[PDB]
RNA sequence: UUUAGAAGGAGAAGUCAUUUAAUAAGGCCACUGUUAAAAAGUGUACCGCCGGAUAGGCGG
């Protein structure tokens, strides 16, 4: 949670993610020839929960 | 009401999030500003009356917490988790999260407007600098904080544009295929969120920080960036980034 | 007042930087120094693991190539010097969100009587007295000859400590420099300062070409399980929750103190990585305590104070038990 | 104690740093060195490797560029000089990582019995031993007219050896420095002291523009092919863990000795490269053994806790599959 | 009022034994470095005395 300035007064904000997004961009970076970052660190144990 | 502006020079911090949904590398810019409203917050908070119009940022040194691979990428590291609130409270080892962290050595070019501008709020702002978080990365040390009006005192460094041009004239269906375009063709400018969508409606919720405030969820938007040194510069309001709200939208721009 | 408010988080009040390593001559260490570099390593093992017997009578004898990495003085010099800072907040203004209204101003009323009573000076001077006894080295202490650690804050230089006399278990209480630093750190604690910067230099003699211990990196990949070292700018360094964790080894009012007689760091279940087992469970936890302190009103011993003030320095997330 | 702990793990009493090539005259050995360069070589060889008859009929009379490295003194210089130093730690406040208190507990109660009843001289005398007939050298050995070495502590600097006339099969007991020598080792090891420090120079005398074999880089598939060099500092050396193997061969311990007749590096499961024999598979294997002497509680023979030491000495993960 | 707030990756190790890079040869021609000056700015300051103050004053 964040908050942001609206004009004189401020509004919390909650972030949400995107997965399909997420995933969209995986396969999208996966055939190309971008720089772009692994990031394997996640379990399958917790990628089930 | 004089408007001039004010350099904090070379500061260094280490830790800095670094972690977005699908970016890696440099904070978004909403971390920046939201650390400039901070800083407001507490000088008005001792009665110094000023407010900030706009924030300009120049990189200098970067460096990813994390190695670089024999083949060419990187692998980035994390620290051991502690103690995760809620269920298993107990466990002696918590699970792990998506997390990276970067080192920024990165100078901060602020607009402001209020009376007296002088010495003093230097001096002020010295004394309050030296208590907040950039990022969520601490401060550890800076070089200096000065009053500057044009473009010939400033050190050399490297600026953050915002580049929307480029992604809109690229070749692709949908936005993501003219983003992934964009940079492939070219190969200096950068992805770097900007602000939020809204998603969602306003009103009232149960377990917010704050119980007063007007709450709405909100995703990450992402645009296109790139880098230039400093006497390439025109003119020293082009490189100001600022806040933007609209009905569902709260992101920031470099207009 | 029932329970604890739905969103309350704290920060740290003692920041620590990356430590970074050089290496120099002892008698020439107040003038000079030298980068210290991570060099790459392979070695050719056995399979000395234990294994099922079948599996142990097929790999009984073959060959184990590894990867590793390695950090090591040079021929021409026999310290090691590690410098970093520490920076001080005060613990009123530590807290960063607190949804509760009652609850903060119950929390800022018992800050107030605890400051009031003793000054934070207990929890100072155990902080300094883990500074002074370089119990930051973990690893490199041991083996070494001679420990001499300065202190520096501000402008002012305070005498060099001798951390081959202190013991590691006891804590003293009477010397001068010790109560001198911790003054100031009760105070900046307390809320009379604003902020306080420390720098921290230590110089260790171990010997020429002898081995140092930097901070081992946690990483994931894929045929690479090597050991990955901490490289900070391209020296080594130290992670600063390694050193972090050393300076809040200060908790021993834990139950069952009198058997086990060592000092453990400050967790919310008392429970230390090196024990296996927690040493306040259920009935001197951090979420009890703070919970008869605060709802209940009922008054602790000094000991339980000391406690709550330290988690409440080291920080985290006190929020109530989350509901769907 | 019901089993043993889930991390449960030591550290090394016997750190040993990387050693240094100089090269000398042996007239002129306690005045100058120069430094030992390792070279680039290239070779052309033949296809002398074993074929399938199919590809040695095609194939029998090719050339083979190959590339590799190689050490060799200079036309004035017949003398290597290795210079290196190890440090010595208390084997009680060694033990890095474990999970039961009771089992700690145990562990240092036995390290008490060992040292009131042993005093950790045997295996003091051993690696002094180990030391004094120059094992370290390797290949070297092989072919030196005189060998010399010599140990230095703080400032104390003792009369030089003569590893030649030290067998490489028994150990003596009677040398006086050798003794004297294995006291402060001893003393250290059983917690007396605190850290000691010794420094070993050894002086190798083979001939003008002979060959040395410092220790070889070990490359996976991803690096170049070839033979590489291991260097340190710009001159040759040899890794810490090379020259520890040499240090550690004490076992004399191990069934059927009597049969084979030679001392072996002490490893986990006897394991023994040089002749490609496992010596202690099942019934004397270090983790059988430390099972009876800690769960059973039932006490050993004193080559047992004599091989349970030089073990402990070593150090290295203890754990346990999660019981 | 900052994808805010929190964090010990750690212990152990033998890389290595071999080798033939090797034969031939045309760098060639032509060419304008020259016009003016002050070592000179005092170019060095020594024998003595009262000084018993390493103070500070004076004779040629």
């Amino acid at each position: 949670q964040v908050f942001f300035p609206v004009g004189g007064s401020y509004h919390l904000l909650s972030i949400l993610p995107s997965t399909v997004l997420n995933y969209e961009v995986s396969d999208r970076l996966y055939r190309s020839k971008i720089p772009k970052i692994r990031l394997r660190l996640l379990s399958s144990n917790a990628a089930s929960t | 009401m004089m408007k001039g502006y004010i350099l904090l020079e070379k500061v260094n911090i280490e830790n800095a999030n670094a972690f977005n949904n699908i970016i890696v590398g440099i904070p978004a810019i909403t971390s920046f500003l939201g650390f400039a409203r901070a800083l407001e917050r507490k000088l008005n908070a001792k009665e110094i009356a000023i407010r900030i119009n706009g924030v300009g940022l120049e990189f200098h040194e970067y460096e990813l917490k994390g190695y670089k691979n024999k083949r060419g990428q990187y692998v980035t590291s994390c620290p051991l988790p502690g103690s995760i609130p809620g269920q298993n409270e107990k466990k002696l080892d918590a699970h792990i999260m998506n997390q990276a962290y970067i080192d920024l050595n990165m100078s901060f070019l602020l607009e402001v407007e209020g009376p007296h501008v002088d010495m003093s709020t230097c001096k002020s702002i010295k004394s309050t600098m030296e208590t907040l978080r950039i990022a969520g990365g601490i401060i550890r040390n800076y070089k200096k904080i000065r009053l500057i009006d044009t473009l010939a005192d400033i050190p050399y460094g490297y600026f953050l544009t915002l580049r929307q041009d480029n992604l809109n004239d690229a070749a692709g269906d949908d936005m993501l295929d003219k983003m992934i375009h964009a940079l492939q063709q070219e190969d200096t400018l950068v992805p770097i969120a900007v602000g939020f969508k809204a998603l969602s409606e306003v009103g009232h919720v149960e377990g917010q920080r704050d119980p007063e405030k007007d709450h709405c969820f909100v995703e990450s938007i992402f645009s296109l960036g790139g880098f230039e040194c400093s006497k390439i510069l025109e003119d020293i309001n082009s490189c100001l980034w600022r806040y933007k709200t609209e009905e569902g939208l709260y992101l920031c721009t470099i207009i | 007042l029932k329970s604890r408010p739905e969103n309350l988080s704290f920060a740290r009040c003692l920041n620590t930087t990356e430590a970074k390593f050089w290496q120099t001559d002892f008698l020439k260490r107040h003038t000079f120094k030298l980068p210290l570099l991570i060099t790459d390593k392979a070695v050719l093992a056995s399979k000395g693991h234990e294994m099922p017997p079948d599996k142990l009578e097929k790999e009984i004898m073959d060959p184990n190539p590894q990867k590793s990495q390695s950090c090591t003085l040079s021929t021409e010099c026999d310290t090691l010097r590690i410098d970093f800072g520490i920076k001080v907040l005060p613990v009123k203004e530590s807290m960063y969100s607190c949804s509760d209204y009652n609850y903060r101003t119950a929390i800022y009323q018992k800050i107030d009587e605890y400051i009031a009573e003793d000054g934070f000076l207990t929890l100072a001077k155990r902080y300094v007295n883990n500074i002074a006894n370089a119990r930051f080295l973990w690893r490199n202490r041991k083996g070494a000859e001679i420990i001499e650690t300065i202190v520096t804050i501000e402008d002012k230089e305070y005498p060099s400590f001798n951390s081959k006399s202190f013991n590691l278990d006891t804590f003293v209480e009477d010397n001068a420099t010790i109560n001198e630093i911790a003054q100031q750190i009760a105070d900046t604690f307390a809320g009379k300062r604003e902020y306080l910067n420390i720098y921290v230099t230590c110089f260790v003699k171990i010997g020429c070409a002898m081995e140092v211990y930097p901070s081992q990196e946690m990483t994931f990949d894929d045929d690479d399980k090597g050991k990955k070292l901490f490289k900070f700018e391209g020296s080594a360094g130290m992670h600063s929750q390694k050193i972090n964790n050393a300076l809040r080894t200060i908790d021993t009012w834990y139950p069952d103190y009198t058997t086990y007689e060592f000092p453990i760091p400050v967790e919310n279940y008392g429970a230390a990585r090196s024990i296996g087992i927690p040493f306040r469970p259920d009935t001197k936890s951090f979420y009890k305590l703070i919970d008869r302190m605060i709802l209940k009103n009922e008054d602790l011993p000094i000991e339980d104070k000391h406690y709550v003030m330290a988690i409440l320095i080291r920080g985290g997330m006190f929020s109530k038990k989350q509901e769907k």
